[PDB]
């Protein structure tokens, strides 16, 4: 498993990369860890396949009833869903879960929990286990409001550390962009980003 | 259990102006059951005393076992043994098995014929000195005596102040124990005449 | 060490004798050259010689 | 530790030690092992020290509640099992119970009951219990006759109990005697265990092996 | 069921004459791997108490919510007492303890260290110090985590004793804060050099002086290490 | 993994006299070998010439003296205005340790004051629940080093006559409030040479039909 | 339990406290935890008391045997290989976290040793239980280059820190000062506190005032004509 | 463990050990002795671990013996039961266990004086006026102390012998259908039938 | 102990119990009833865990005297085991397991035919000719299809029983200290003294 | 502990910093790892610092023999050492290290050798327990070939992610660098780093 989250200038961009095992033994490796709970607001899931999935629809159907009422829920309030339940099941249960959205007043804003839960904004948030390998990389070569094609091959040269040194992440890099414009995805496929 | 516990066995050792003390408890049980009201744990190996407790065989090897050492040093160098060099010689064999160690606390008590001086030394179960010149107890209900003594004690005591001093301490402290007591045999040690008296406490 | 009690006369003359015996009886050895007079009380002989 | 009770003519005497144990350390040695389930029951305390006063004490409260609604006398089989029927269900939630309840009364006579703490019970005319009750057996029932007077009973209560003391780590404190009459237990003291040595050491010529 | 996931350590604290220092490290670990940055873990609680919590940031977070709401609570009516006398250190302080107490019944606790140090409307120095453990005790001296056998020991050479206090004033206890913080970075693991300092004096409020670093470092005689041979 | 009992150490210590009581206490706070404090009161009046204190893991020790209070209130209130006796209060105590005991309290409590006639009364409880009149009784981890000299020299245990030898028993001498300050004061000397966990102060409170007086005496910083 | 060990520019400084524990109760008021390798080479030590003093008694007299033989003065190295070696021998199942310092020809040294095998080099180092105590005020007072007065002034007061702190340190503050080319100072008890009280009163008992149960003597003298 | 009991009467040691044995769950055998006659005027008894007992009884006659032919002339039994200490003693060191528990008596004719000695399976020599190993030595230790003398005729040591069997029997769960009597004495060592 | 034992003849059920009960570290009481009367011709002996004896013994006591007075109709010993057979399967599947083994023998006065159940702890009735519990139980049987005839009347019944108690005597290692013999006769259910 | 060797034109230059924990509690400040063994070939130790030191000292003892009998033993030789006694000591022996080392005709070499001991030459090594992080900042910003001062600022920046993100890793950066030339120390306090 390997995801991350960059901002940059008019939004941000949510990456990961797709292969899913179970043991030695990959189960799938098109599968997709980029998650809608909220239509601007996507999620990206890693530790236990099942604890993350049954995690993501609660607080779906607690977004979704947000909006019906209260008008469409900020990215700071869809993280506090995440938080308070990954609080009652810390110890029952295990995530990852990287909160990323767009906003229409503040752009777009990461933040990042944790199994215990507990919420901290950053500019870029990084999780899994292709995260203790590639976070070097990120730090030194980071500022902020960078341009869009700067983001775009910066979470690309990342996500290529991560799948070539830790071998629990691979298959395609997906990518996210929430941006004003839309929800836009990207694919790069291994022969690019080998090269790239 | 621990092995020191399974027979019990105190030893208490106090100093004084031309004359050391050493007394002892004569209980040894098989844990709750007692098997004699009498056995003296205290030897003496020319005008050094020994006191031995800790685990109830190794009162008896380890006593037999400075038997034939002392021996060798007598023997040899054709003197009685002082005061000092037993109480190395105890620390050098407590550490001889340090895999497989033995379980005993011994306390030197004596006075040296070089000088004329009182000298003391306690041990643990692996052994190094513990000098005082003070006082020493080592046993099981050692924790009890430590306090008990302290309170009681005043620095150069006479010769039978000295032995109301360790009878009423040693009494109080094995009635307050259940695996020491039954009787108490309490050594005057002078500079020419060691006096042997029991003490007439509670049994029960 | 063993018995606790003190060793009669006629044992450790013995044992020594054997020592002696050892040296004679093999290993290409030279005898050790020495002749006691052992004098020793015992409870059972009393005095012996 | 030991509690002994045996049934005579006279009634019972209950005789019990006063040494409480913590550890290898003594704690105190002034315990009252006599627990007043009214003037007309004596309850004995051995095993846990906490857990079988307690439950006692609120065995003496349905005492008073058998005896009011009743306009009579709780009798000494109804007890028993009241107190049985409650430590069964704390029977492995890790809890321990080692009373003998003693009493006499007028349409039933002396009787003992055994109330463990699986809710075993147990009726008979001797029981020990205790970490003393082999040291206490022997000697009790070699000088056993059932056919004995009062004084000689008193002294029995005693004689079982020093025996106990002399070889157990954990015996000795004081004794107490008390003999339950069908009128009420009239108490009978204490006695120092160190103190009562000496005179039967005298008197019968025991303790041979204690030297002096 | 609980253990510490991811950890704080080290808030230390000490009377003066008109009021208290509290200050306290800043990083939010995950043992070895620094995993968070910057954590702010004076929590401001009211404006004449700082709340300093240190162990689990997913424990203080939770809790963080229920001061607020303390404070809330205590405003509803009460025109002469609603931000007048609504608050003393010591309100605060009791109510955390039986929280926690009943967190420990049930063995589960909040995992935290908390110290709660502020000025009362008595000017009376109040410093008082709660835990998983739920021991309750004053001290004039204090300290949490890994300074609690560390710092500790350096800040009971100003406070001798209770006598001490009214001769040490604002200026030297900034010093004694200071010279612990530097420390603490230099033989703990888990410590940084972004650390906040508090003052709660009763005279000037809240001074929250913010993002300090450690400074006049000694690195001269590393140099000066050679082989073991 | 969580494990809720530690020790927080101090020592306490019950004796009982003629007219008074005295039940004193260290004020050292300790966990492991850091010091906490030099100065925390564990001896608490409670009212009604009773003073209790509560010694052992600290939190426990705090939770008792908690409700113990809270009952002298709810009493006084159902009875509008009665004064709540030694006798009264002892097994109060017991009833709130002994309901847990599947999550119990680990401390070894005390209470001292006058009862009805005006002599000392001092009852002391073991962890679980039930209790026991005494007459000296110290607790805590310097216990064992108190005890054994202060049945020497209240009740002169085995002692005897001088120059009879074990032929007479020496009588029960009695017992002053000045008297009793003092063999406080020499025990607690005792107990900081040789066990770590006494030290800094010591807190003697007297409680009499007069009132409850507070005395401080310094004890050795270490 | 606080050993600090503390080099200055002429030489290195070594305290220690003489509070030696068993677990709640203090055995003895007064023990040193000094030793001596050499003359010119002390050591202290701290954990299993016995795992110290049998440990610099055998190494002890092996780099005394040395020393006659190349009939050269000691060195500090000589002592503190020999003691690495050792105790990894046994793996750790000897306990020894000993301060090695001291003075030769060839300069002033210090070094530590831990039970596996471990060493370290510092110039202000500290072993105990009390250690954090004692480090605290080191890391702030201390500097380079250091003279004797200033030194022993540093020395003490880390240890005190440590008395104060630490409950298993307490009692008299040893010192021992070892300087380059000048012997080497013992200066016991240098700073006493920790003063016992006087009783309130004496405990003296008279004559009789325990029962005797029967009366011997025990002869101890030699075996004589009769 | 079963019955092993020892009395010191004024001239003698009364012995006595038990007939049953019971390995598994089932009594295999129940006239069966445990006591092996070390010398002319020792006898040793001894229970403890099955099977352990038997090769250990027959390792201390055979020593003891060889050791009697050399000298023609028999050690005493304090010297006996100081060999027999030496070697437990080494075992609970050594690397396989032993675990045997002895009651020798013997009737020393150069003191002139019955001496009995306990040896328990740890290492321990205490010499008693009377003695017992195991489950039996709880509930008779206090029994004999009771009634005894410090002198007592012979036929008096059997008397009180049969109280404590008699006892014994009542009050143990375990069944032992009653013991050998062996007196060893300054006539000789002989048995009685009489149970 | 863990001794109840059935030998059903062809007029009688004969149900024998344990003397002994034994506690703790000693035998308390060498003579104690360990078998109550269910119904007036349905007797339970009972034996196994201690403090589940005393109070499934009661509890089954009161409740088939709350049938047999409800209704004016003494329960079939068909009817009394199964009864007691799902409390027994009830318990395994509870809390608090029950662990007895239960012989229950009772004279059918509707068929007029003795019968005999053998319930073991599980909870799996089956009626048998004869029957035992526990490991005593096992040297019992092989004696039991020996000498059994199914023609048998009170007296040579009885006769085999006894053989059966003097085999537990040699055989065993831990006493039981003789039993109580109650017998299911015709007119009621009758105890009988001998041995 | 983050112990690392590069490679370079002219020889090999070894970097290691000096904060060694055991618990949370640092142990020395200022603490030196880089270890002379022959007198080009040094070594960098990390791991269990008992079994470090003592099987570096046995090394130290067999080199300098070959020395006095054969002639200088080669980066190579040394190397295949200290696998011979991890290999024979793999069960109990928690010991990495990195063998780098001046030959005169094949410049600088890098050997590192795993816990379970063996031999593999790489372009440049990094192990310790905070070296993890790095992997992927090292791996993309390498250049093979560079020159003297190139070196140093790469190994620099390279130790103070590692740094960074271990709290393990910290204190002043010790690098030896070996070429033909000789053998120069060169130490980084914090400040003239932690401002890049």
């Amino acid at each position: 498993t390997s995801i991350m989250a960059v901002t940059f200038k008019d939004g941000v961009i949510l990456g990961a990369d797709s292969r899913t095992t179970t043991g030695a033994y990959i189960a799938n490796r098109v599968t997709d860890k980029l998650t809608r709970v909220h239509d601007k607001i996507w999620c990206c899931r890693s530790g236990s396949a099942a604890d993350t999935q049954a995690i993501a629809d609660i607080v779906q159907y607690h977004l979704e009833l947000y909006t019906s009422q209260y008008g469409t829920p900020s990215t700071e309030t869809a993280a506090s869903v995440f938080k308070e339940l990954c609080y009652e099941n810390k110890d029952n249960l295990t995530a990852g879960i990287i909160v990323a959205g767009y906003d229409d007043k503040n752009k777009g804003e990461v933040y990042t929990i944790p199994l215990g839960g507990s919420v901290h904004k950053l500019p870029y948030a990084i999780a899994g286990s292709g995260s203790t390998f590639i976070y070097g990389y990120c730090d030194k070569n980071f500022r902020e409001n960078m341009s869009k094609e700067e983001t775009v091959d910066f979470i690309k040269h990342s996500l290529s550390q991560a799948i070539k040194w830790d071998g629990s992440s691979g298959g395609v890099i997906r990518m996210v962009v929430l941006t004003a414009a839309g929800v836009e995805r990207l694919i790069f496929y291994p022969d690019e980003y080998e090269q790239l | 259990s621990d092995p020191s516990s399974i027979n019990g066995g105190i030893v208490v050792a106090m100093t004084g102006k031309d004359c050391v003390a050493i007394a002892c408890d004569l209980r040894l049980g098989s844990q709750s059951l007692g098997v004699s009201n009498k056995f003296e744990k205290i030897f003496h190996y020319g005008h050094v005393f020994l006191g031995i407790t800790g685990l109830a065989t190794d009162v008896t090897t380890l006593n037999e076992m400075f038997r034939y050492k002392t021996n060798l040093y007598k023997l040899k160098e054709e003197r009685a043994i002082e005061p000092e060099t037993f109480t190395q010689l105890v620390s050098s064999s407590l550490y001889e098995r340090r895999f497989g160690p033995y379980f005993v606390g011994p306390v030197v008590a004596g006075i040296n014929s070089k000088s004329g001086k009182p000298f003391i030394a306690g041990f643990d179960l692996i052994g190094c000195i513990d000098e005082a010149k003070d006082f020493i107890v080592s046993g099981t209900a050692s924790d009890q005596l430590f306090g008990m003594c302290e309170s009681l004690y005043e620095p150069n005591l006479e010769p039978e102040d000295l032995f109301e001093t360790i009878s009423q301490a040693l009494l109080n402290a094995a009635d307050r124990d259940a695996l020491s007591g039954w009787g108490a045999v309490v050594y005057i040690i002078k500079k020419d005449e060691v006096v042997k008296r029991y003490l007439k406490m509670r049994q029960d | 060490k063993t018995y606790n009690e003190d060793i009669p006369v006629e044992i450790l003359v013995r044992r020594l004798s054997d020592i002696k015996q050892g040296y004679t009886q093999h290993g290409g050895l030279r005898p050790f050259g020495v002749s006691f007079i052992y004098a020793g009380y015992d409870d059972r002989y009393g005095y012996q010689l | 530790t030991t509690t002994l009770a045996f049934r005579f003519q006279g009634g019972i005497i209950v005789a019990v030690d006063s040494r409480a144990t913590a550890g290898n350390w003594v704690a105190s040695q002034t315990v009252k092992k006599v627990i007043e389930i009214n003037p007309f029951l004596l309850g004995t305390m051995a095993g846990g020290a906490a857990d079988c006063q307690f439950w006692e004490t609120w065995l003496g409260s349905q005492c008073r509640l058998h005896e009011l609604r009743e306009k009579e006398r709780i009798s000494v089989a109804a007890a028993s099992k009241i107190l049985s029927n409650l430590v069964y269900q704390y029977k492995g939630a890790g809890l321990s119970m080692g009373t003998m309840i003693c009493g006499y009364t007028r349409k039933e006579g002396p009787t003992i009951y055994y109330v463990d703490s699986d809710g075993t019970r147990l009726k008979g005319d001797i029981f020990c219990v205790g970490s003393g009750q082999t040291f206490a057996y022997g000697v009790l029932d070699s000088n056993y006759k059932w056919d004995l007077s009062v004084e000689d009973a008193l002294y029995l209560g005693k004689r079982s109990i020093l025996a106990a003391a002399h070889r157990d780590a954990y015996s000795g404190g004081s004794v107490n005697l008390y003999h339950v009459t069908e009128d009420g237990w009239i108490y009978h003291g204490n006695h120092d265990v160190g103190e009562l040595f000496w005179k039967v050491k005298e008197e019968e010529g025991s303790f041979n092996n204690v030297i002096g | 069921t609980q253990q510490p996931i991811v950890t704080g350590t080290s808030v230390i604290s000490m009377k003066y004459d008109n009021g208290v220092i509290i200050a306290a490290d800043n990083l939010g670990s995950y043992g070895s791997l620094l995993r968070f940055n910057g954590v702010e873990r004076l929590i401001p609680v009211g404006d004449n108490t700082v709340v300093g919590i240190s162990g689990d940031i997913s424990d203080m977070q939770h809790i963080e919510r229920l001061l607020k709401d303390l404070v809330t609570e205590n405003a509803y009516d009460n025109p002469l007492a609603d931000a007048e006398e609504a608050l003393e250190p010591s309100y605060i302080f009791e109510y955390l303890a039986t929280v926690m107490y009943q967190r420990r019944s049930k063995m589960n606790p909040l995992w935290n260290a908390i110290i709660v140090a502020g000025v009362q409307s008595n000017g009376d120095q109040f410093l008082r110090y709660v835990n998983l453990l739920g021991v309750t005790y004053s001290s004039p001296t204090l300290a949490t985590g890994f300074g609690a056998h560390m710092a500790n020991p350096l800040l009971r050479k100003v406070v001798d004793r209770e006598s001490d206090i009214p001769k040490t004033t604002v200026q030297v206890a900034e010093e004694a804060i200071v010279n612990a913080m530097r420390v603490l970075y230099y033989r703990d693991a888990r410590s940084s050099r972004n650390f906040s300092l508090a003052i709660i004096d009763k005279n000037t409020g809240l001074t929250f002086k913010k993002n300090l670093q450690v400074e006049n470092m000694k690195w001269d005689f590393a140099k000066d290490i050679k082989g073991y041979g | 993994q969580f494990n809720p009992y530690g020790d927080n150490g101090g020592t306490i210590l019950g004796i009982a006299g003629e007219d008074f009581a005295v039940l004193a206490g260290d004020t050292r706070n300790i966990t492991d070998y850091s010091i906490n404090s030099r100065y925390e009161p564990k001896v608490f009046d409670c009212g009604d010439n009773i003073v209790m204190s509560a010694n052992g893991f600290a939190a426990d020790g705090d939770a008792l003296v908690k409700r113990f209070k809270n009952s002298v209130k709810w009493y006084h209130f159902d009875h509008n205005d009665k004064k709540l006796s030694i006798n009264s209060a002892a097994r109060n105590i017991q009833h709130l340790l002994y309901g847990k005991r599947f999550f119990p309290y680990y401390v070894h409590t005390i209470i001292a004051g006058l009862d009805e006639d005006g002599k000392g009364a001092v009852y002391s409880f073991d962890p679980v629940g039930s209790y026991e009149r005494e007459q000296c009784r110290a607790g805590g981890a310097a216990a064992s080093l108190i005890m054994p000299f202060l049945d020497n020299q209240v009740n002169f245990k085995n002692q005897y006559e001088p120059g009879t030898n074990g032929k007479v028993k020496k009588p029960l001498k009695y017992l002053s409030v000045e008297e009793v300050i003092k063999l406080v004061r020499d025990s607690f000397t005792s107990a900081t040479e040789r066990h770590i966990q006494v030290g800094d102060g010591l807190e003697i409170l007297i409680v009499t039909k007069d009132g409850v007086r507070k005395e401080f005496y310094e004890l050795k910083r270490d | 339990t606080t050993i600090v060990g503390v080099k200055f520019n002429n030489g290195v400084v070594i305290a220690a406290d003489t509070r030696s524990t068993q677990g709640p109760i203090v055995a003895d008021k007064n023990c040193a935890k000094l030793h001596r390798i050499s003359p010119k080479i002390w050591c202290a030590g701290a954990g299993t008391a016995a795992d110290t003093e049998a440990v610099t008694q055998l190494i002890g007299s092996n780099i005394e045997l040395h020393s006659l033989y190349t009939s050269r003065e000691p060195r500090v190295v000589s002592a503190l290989q020999m003691l690495k070696q050792h105790l990894f021998k046994y793996q750790g199942h000897i306990g020894a976290y000993l301060i090695v310092a001291g003075v030769d020809p060839t300069g002033s040294h210090l070094f530590s040793i831990h039970a596996h095998g471990s060493t370290d080099v510092g110039y202000y180092l500290s072993l105990g239980s009390g250690s954090l105590a004692a480090m605290a005020v080191l890391e702030s007072h201390w500097k380079q280059d250091l003279t004797k007065e200033e030194a022993i002034k540093l020395a003490s007061d880390a240890i005190q820190a440590g008395i104060w702190n630490d409950l298993g340190s307490g009692s008299n503050v040893d010192v021992c000062v070892m300087e380059i080319g000048k012997d080497a100072e013992y200066l016991r008890n240098y700073l006493t506190p920790n003063v016992r009280e006087e009783k309130q009163k004496s405990y003296k008992f008279p004559r009789g005032t325990t029962a005797v149960l029967k009366e011997s003597i025990v002869n101890i003298c030699d075996i004589q004509e009769e | 463990m079963d019955i092993i009991l020892g009395i010191r009467v004024q001239d003698s040691v009364i012995l006595a050990s038990s007939k049953a044995v019971t390995r598994g769950i089932s009594v295999l055998k129940d006239s069966d002795d445990k006591t092996r006659q070390l010398s002319p005027h020792t006898l040793m008894s001894f229970a403890g671990e099955a099977g352990d007992t038997v090769q250990f009884a027959e390792y201390i006659q055979a020593n003891i013996q060889l050791y009697s032919i050399r000298e023609d002339y028999e050690l005493s039994p304090q010297a006996v039961s100081s060999f027999v200490r030496q070697e437990l003693a080494k075992s609970i060191r050594s690397r396989r266990p032993y675990q045997v528990n002895v009651l020798i008596g013997g009737y020393d004719k150069k003191k002139n004086k019955p001496e009995l000695y306990q040896i328990d399976y740890l290492g321990t020599k205490v010499e008693l006026p009377y003695g017992a190993h195991g489950y039996s030595g709880f509930y008779t230790f206090s029994l004999l102390d009771h009634h005894y003398r410090p002198d007592m005729t012979t036929e008096e040591g059997l008397d009180l012998l049969k109280l404590c069997v008699q006892e014994l029997e009542k009050r143990m769960p375990m069944d032992f259908k009653g013991v050998i009597v062996k007196i060893v004495d300054k006539d000789g060592i002989r048995q009685v039938d009489d149970f």
